[PDB]
């Protein structure tokens, strides 16, 4: 005996409807620019083919990658770069990405559905 | 399994239900729920008669899950086994979900 499904008053019921066989509808999406993947490398997930794309970083992967490096950092991660008073997650993770020292593969994607890997390294960083 | 009245697919125990505690298992047909003990499901919903499943999840100290039957009913079937209680529910849910449609109207 329980009287605990009695002493509730709001459970979180995750209401679950089911509903398979769905249509897909293409069109219900809202993106259609470079959505890109930041993975962090060690697995390293490469394609087998030439890249289209190309190997430099803009402000918006840049930002995307130190945004997600100060998040690193600022979990105690440790440090790739040296440190002339950089104290801070942003600056380390700066110097890191300007350095192409942050371990992390950058997968883009492009509005036709593909998406091509792209770590740090192999992208130079246009500060 | 456990074909006691029906062909039970998934069996979920440490399973309550309004104070009673059993054993939840879902039947080809129907979902019946027994007490631990107990010879016989004192509790069986076919399916059909299952307008929606829902369910409790991580967060509460009580997975729930809620068959609202199609006049407003519901059946409180509280998976209260602290090992597996949500995953539990997950597993019923697919099922059970994917069970009804089996028992709803066809492409007509």
């Amino acid at each position: 005996m329980s009287d605990n499904e009695d002493n509730f008053d709001g459970d979180d019921f995750d209401d679950v409807e089911e509903d398979e066989g769905l249509d897909d509808l293409e069109n219900a999406e809202e993106e259609g620019q470079e959505n890109v993947e930041i993975l962090p490398s060690g697995e390293r997930p490469q394609a087998n083919q030439k890249r289209i794309t190309t190997p430099y970083m803009t402000k918006y992967e840049r930002a995307r990658v130190l945004g997600t490096r100060a998040l690193q950092i600022a979990m105690c991660a440790p440090v790739m770069v040296e440190l002339e008073g950089e104290t801070d997650p942003l600056l380390i993770a700066m110097k890191e990405l300007k350095a192409r020292k942050i371990p992390i593969i950058i997968r883009r994607y492009l509005p036709d559905g593909s998406y091509e890997d792209w770590g740090v390294d192999e992208l130079i960083i246009t500060d | 399994m456990a074909t006691s009245s029906e062909e039970v697919l998934l069996i979920v125990k440490k399973v309550r239900q309004k104070k009673q505690d059993g054993a939840l298992y879902l039947m080809a047909e129907r979902i019946a729920w027994a007490p631990e003990g107990k010879d016989r499901f004192t509790i069986s919903h076919m399916y059909a008669d299952i307008k929606c499943q829902k369910i409790s999840p991580e967060g509460k100290a009580k997975i729930q899950l809620q068959l609202v039957l199609h006049a407003g009913d519901t059946t409180n079937f509280h998976f209260s086994n602290e090992s597996t209680a949500v995953k539990e529910r997950d597993a019923v849910k697919d099922l059970l979900q994917q069970l009804l449609p089996k028992f709803k109207r066809k492409a007509n």
